[PDB]
């Protein structure tokens, strides 16, 4: 019923289909990560260890990682954040030097984390929480008490306690703890932690799929 | 875009030989390729076809089984293995690229071809007028006919027009009986109907001199016309 | 500036008064005289498979046969809608595409997205492969829409609150259109190509003159972001889709809203809108996975196109009005008739 | 201060208000006339026979 | 002597009847609901095939229940052969699908993105058809054994020598080899889960998967080993105490059939993701 050139066009279409499915298989086995964090959260140094969206591709222990730094997008997240609903995990960077450094930046970081974590698009998507600049924090805690940012903090102004306080304060913003996890980390150790967290996410997703989780 | 065929020479009857064509300046892997022969004093004749991706291969009944066509996409080279060479196989062989998708232009580029000499049903296309004296500036018309109607159910009339100027390979003018090929002056016009077609030149230039061939692309045993000569 | 702000309020009141003065009658009262359209029962004639991600944009070629679709798997596919054959599959350098366009001549397609770049592709290359002919950079926000004017002129709206007219030959933006206070999400080009209308997240739509780079009129009335915008086939009116779950019809010459298309069961936002060839229908896509056909003159929900398993992100009606294509986040385009 | 923005807002509002207007009744009449004239030219409004449909789906 | 002769008949009379009745009701309910939940990937294909096999197995119980209640086969010889053959074939098909479920669960742990070819959908469907056909083919030898003359059971029908040989070969091919394959692959899965329990100390542990993987092997082994052992000894005893062996085999048979009931629960409901989907469906 088809013409000769119609049959040739059909053959071309089937070749295109084959290439499309090969590319889809190639993309399915790649890890997609969304990198977030307000202002000088240290992400500019996180990206180094591994004009709009900046995609960074790296491989570590035989996993292909795609990392999407969308921090340069000075636009409404509401209109494009859904583009990323499907990333394996979200990396969130927080600078622990922001207790008293005003725009008090840590409150803005908490607001951004609350928005991202409880977003309807990221109900299952887990969060890797990087707590950067622990070093400068270890000195700033001595000169400036943590009560400057959290007046209700009753613990001692020591690194070991203040760091844990910040960690739990960030992790309690999760309003869907029954479905989502947060992997907190104080910053190859960093890329190793990313690898561990994403491996755990992948394994748990697979186990859920096969009925073991 | 360039196609350079190689391997021509003199072969004794009953021998075997391999022709080659090196592609350059275009995505060879995505084009279908044809071999078209031309005897030293006769018109064109389609030899074989290999589809893009090598999934489909066709041969003319005169060579089917004796010739085999193959392509090396990484090398961007097209081949024609030939065996049992007969005297009828003496002809200039051309390599032709043809890409098939909605709105494409098959047979849009021809290589220069290699001469091969050997020591001593199908749709019929008719070009009754073999020669036509012409003068520059005058309107001219080439006529053609086919046994079957080339108009297909899907509305396409699969007729192609080629011009082979002296000392050159054929050049595509019209594809599917009405579409002017790229780089062709608007002087040429493709008209016709079911089983009867004509090519017209308005205000003919001196460069529009040569043999005009017609070809069908409805049934894959592709057939050419006898050709019409224009002389100044 | 205080006295200037008072003057601005005075001008707002003056324009409101003028629009009210010309608001003698409502479109519904005028349309009461004509009969409703019968239940518009369309069905899926084709299903275009091959995209492996969420389809974000599609566009018809002027021949009413070929259409390009953009998906976030990093591919532009050009389909032969009659046969469902894929003509081309263009791999994108940035997979975050959010818009695509088809040149009226059919020689080029364009696309853009979070990369803030509009890339033009040459379909009719002598080499037989589609390659980027240029990349239009200069926007500081994501590319939300783009529409060809000629083979050489393209207008693009961006999330940086501005639209720009470009000279593809040189790559410079000939004109920059400013005035929106929020991301410009959609852009519709007039039939005469001398005007285009844009809708932004500030819940307003503005009418621009391409050659003079001038904002002629501003239209408001939506309670939320305008996600989609389309010109009425006459070019004297346009319709906007919004997040507040209502479509609205605006008239250029009357300079105000004509009619609003809403229904109680519709509580979600509108992703895309499109008219039919005559303009009697208004097809709109919704987040609830189905497309609603609206009697453009009576605002009655004339039909429904429920065949998608996810959000209907884009619509398109052929230039001859023969069919409707609806892409969706389920990664399928469907031709309805 | 945003005096430039204020002045541009005032100018744009002035220019927007100056344009002449037509009655919404006339606009609605024009839209209805356009729809009436081109009604039979609309395959989606008035489906064509299966023979004239390019998307026959066999 | 007389005590056993009198007592052990009461088992076949009432005990099998009631056990097969309760198994029928709950297994049919569970298999129906899980089938509804399923209706795709290799794992889902295997699980759906397992549910189908269990349901079709359970469908063959009512005739046995009615016959045991009556003490006679009311439905004739043709239905005798059909019912018994379908029962046994669907039992061993379920066993093979459990083995391939374990294989697929190991593969998804070794190849998280489903790279391996065995995890392709069409390959899974091919394997499902192969399992069905192969089980039918290796069950075919049962037909000469279960020819009436009374409707005796598979264990107590036919020539005891050929019956014993076929029963032992069927055990080896359809239970022990699948059992060993399943134990091997679930041992690998358990090692993987225990080694990768907590790479980050604050993550939720993998205790529940490990527990489910252990419980699958435990349930399969406990429920199936006694039935096969007792069937083999019962068949052997017919060669040159017998009623005691018959009673023991009688008690094991419902235990082995109980897999058709547990499998929907275990493989769809104890999986929180599946159960959450089932409610939402």
């Amino acid at each position: 019923t088809l013409s000769a050139e119609d049959k040739a066009a059909v053959e071309r279409s089937k070749m295109i289909d084959r290439n499309l499915r090969e590319d889809g298989e190639k993309a399915a086995r790649e890890v997609k990560l969304l990198l977030l964090g307000a202002g000088e959260s240290g992400k500019n140094t996180i990206v180094k260890q591994m004009t709009g969206i900046v995609e960074t591709h790296f491989t570590f222990k035989d996993l292909h990682f795609k990392m999407f730094d969308v921090g340069a997008q000075r636009s409404e997240r509401k209109k494009w954040i859904h583009c990323f609903e499907g990333v394996t995990a979200i990396i969130f960077c927080v600078a622990l030097s922001d207790y008293d450094l005003v725009l008090n930046r840590m409150h803005a970081s908490m607001k951004l984390f609350d928005s991202i974590c409880n977003n309807k698009w990221f109900t299952d998507t887990s969060i890797i929480l990087f707590l950067n600049k622990k070093d400068l924090f270890e000195e700033k805690i001595k000169k400036s008490p943590l009560t400057i940012c959290y007046p209700e903090y009753a613990g001692s102004n020591t690194y070991e306690e203040a760091a844990a306080y910040i960690q739990c304060q960030f992790e309690d913003l999760n309003k869907r703890k029954d479905t989502k996890e947060i992997y907190t980390h104080f910053t190859t150790k960093n890329v190793q932690f990313v690898f561990d967290a994403v491996t755990d996410v992948i394994i748990k997703n697979n186990l859920k799929d096969c009925g073991l989780f | 875009v360039q196609l350079v065929e190689s391997g021509g020479g003199l072969v004794q009857p009953g021998g075997s030989r391999k022709l080659s064509c090196s592609a350059s300046g275009f995505a060879f892997s995505s084009f279908g390729m044809h071999w078209v022969r031309q005897a030293p004093e006769k018109g064109l004749e389609w030899v074989a076809y290999i589809s893009s991706g090598s999934g489909t291969i066709y041969y003319a009944d005169t060579v089917k089984g004796r010739f085999t066509i193959s392509r090396d996409d990484p090398k961007n080279t097209l081949f024609l293995q030939m065996t049992s060479l007969r005297s009828e196989d003496t002809a200039m062989y051309y390599c032709v690229r043809s890409i098939y998708y909605y709105g494409s232009s098959p047979f849009d580029f021809w290589g220069q071809g290699t001469t091969l000499t050997v020591s001593s049903s199908d749709i019929v296309m008719t070009q009754a007028t073999s020669s036509v004296p012409v003068t520059p500036g005058e309107s001219v018309s080439i006529s053609c006919r086919s046994s079957k109607s080339l108009l297909h159910s899907n509305g396409n009339t699969y007729l192609y027009w080629f011009l082979q100027r002296p000392g050159q390979s054929p050049q595509l003018l019209i594809y599917r009986m009405s579409n002017l090929a790229s780089g062709v002056p608007d002087r040429f016009s493709g008209s016709g109907s079911g089983t009867a077609f004509t090519l017209t030149i308005s205000r003919l230039e001196a460069e529009d001199v040569g043999v005009y061939y017609c070809m069908q692309h409805l049934e894959y045993p592709l057939t050419f016309g006898a050709g019409t000569k224009l002389e100044l | 500036l205080d006295q200037l702000r008072q003057e601005a309020e005075q001008l707002k009141n003056q324009i409101r008064d003028a629009r009210k003065a010309c608001a003698d009658a409502t479109l519904s009262q005028i349309t009461n005289n004509i009969d409703p359209v019968g239940r518009i029962q369309m069905r899926t004639r084709r299903t275009l498979r091959g995209h492996l991600a969420k389809i974000y944009a599609m566009h018809w070629g002027t021949d009413s046969r070929l259409l390009v679709s953009a998906s976030q798997d990093g591919k532009l596919i050009i389909w032969d809608s009659y046969t469902t054959n894929k003509v081309h599959a263009i791999p994108l350098r940035s997979s975050w595409v959010m818009t695509c366009a088809y040149a009226p001549s059919g020689n080029y397609v364009a696309c853009g997205g979070l990369d803030n770049i509009c890339s033009i592709y040459n379909l009719k290359t002598r080499e037989g492969n589609v390659r980027v002919s240029r990349e239009l950079a200069g926007h500081t926000g994501y590319l939300s829409c783009c529409r060809f004017l000629d083979d050489n002129q393209i207008v693009t709206s961006s999330g940086d609150t501005t639209c720009a007219l470009w000279d593809i030959e040189t790559g410079q933006q000939t004109t920059t259109f400013t005035g929106h206070t929020g991301d410009v999400m959609s852009l519709s080009l007039a039939p005469d190509t001398r005007l285009f209308v844009s809708g932004a997240c500030d819940a307003s739509a503005k009418l621009w003159d391409v050659r003079e780079g001038m904002c002629r009129q501003t239209f408001t009335g939506h309670e939320s972001d305008i996600n989609a915008i389309c010109f009425f086939p006459n070019g004297n009116a346009f319709a906007t889709g919004s997040d507040d779950a209502t479509c609205r019809l605006f008239d250029l010459r009357a300079d105000q809203e004509l009619m609003t298309y809403s229904h109680d069961n519709i509580i979600c936002g509108i992703t895309s809108v499109s008219f039919s060839k005559s303009g009697r229908l208004l097809l709109a896509g919704y987040d609830d996975f189905n497309c609603n056909v609206w009697d453009a003159l009576k605002a009655d929900r004339a039909g429904v196109l429920a065949g998608h398993d996810n959000r209907v992100s884009c619509l398109g009606v052929t230039d001859d009005g023969m069919a409707v294509a609806t892409g969706s986040w389920d990664s399928f385009l469907k031709i309805w008739n | 201060a945003s005096i430039a923005q204020a002045r541009k807002l005032v100018e744009q509002l002035k220019m927007e208000a100056n344009i002449d207007r037509i009655k919404v009744s006339k606009a609605a009449a024009d839209l209805m006339a356009y729809c009436e004239a081109h009604a039979k030219e609309d395959p989606l409004l008035t489906p064509v026979p299966a023979s004239e449909n390019p998307f026959r789906e066999k | 002597c007389k005590n056993w002769l009198a007592a052990e008949a009461a088992l076949e009379k009432y005990y099998l009847s009631i056990f097969y009745g309760i198994e029928f009701v709950v297994g049919v309910l569970g298999n129906t609901i899980v089938v509804y939940g399923y209706i795709w990937n290799s794992s889902n294909i295997y699980l759906f095939n397992l549910s189908v096999s269990d349901l079709a197995f359970l469908c063959t119980l009512p005739m046995l229940i009615r016959s045991y209640a009556n003490g006679n086969w009311i439905y004739g010889d043709v239905l005798c052969i059909s019912n018994r053959y379908v029962l046994h074939a669907n039992l061993y098909t379920s066993i093979l699908f459990l083995t391939f479920i374990s294989i697929d669960r190991y593969l998804i742990i070794k190849y998280p993105f489903r790279e391996h070819l065995l995890q392709k959908k069409e390959f899974a469907i091919l394997i499902s058809l192969a399992i069905w056909v192969l089980v039918t083919l290796e069950l075919l030898p049962i037909l000469p054994l279960i020819n009436p003359v009374t409707c005796n059971d598979f264990a107590s029908s036919g020539d005891p020598n050929y019956n014993l040989i076929y029963s032992m070969c069927l055990t080896l091919l359809g239970f022990l080899i699948p059992l060993f394959v399943m134990c091997f692959f679930y041992y690998k899965i358990a090692l993987f889960l225990k080694q990768r329990n907590r790479q980050v100390a604050t993550a939720l542990p993998l205790e529940k998967p490990l527990n489910l993987v252990i419980m699958a092997v435990v349930i399969f082994s406990v429920l199936f080993t006694p039935y096969h052992v007792m069937r083999n000894v019962r068949i052997a005893s017919r060669l040159g105490t017998q009623v005691v062996i018959n009673s023991f085999y009688i008690v094991t048979r419902p235990l082995a059939f109980l897999n058709s009931v547990i499998n929907p629960v275990f493989y769809f409901l104890l999986g929180d993701h599946f159960r959450d989907m089932l409610m939402n469906q």
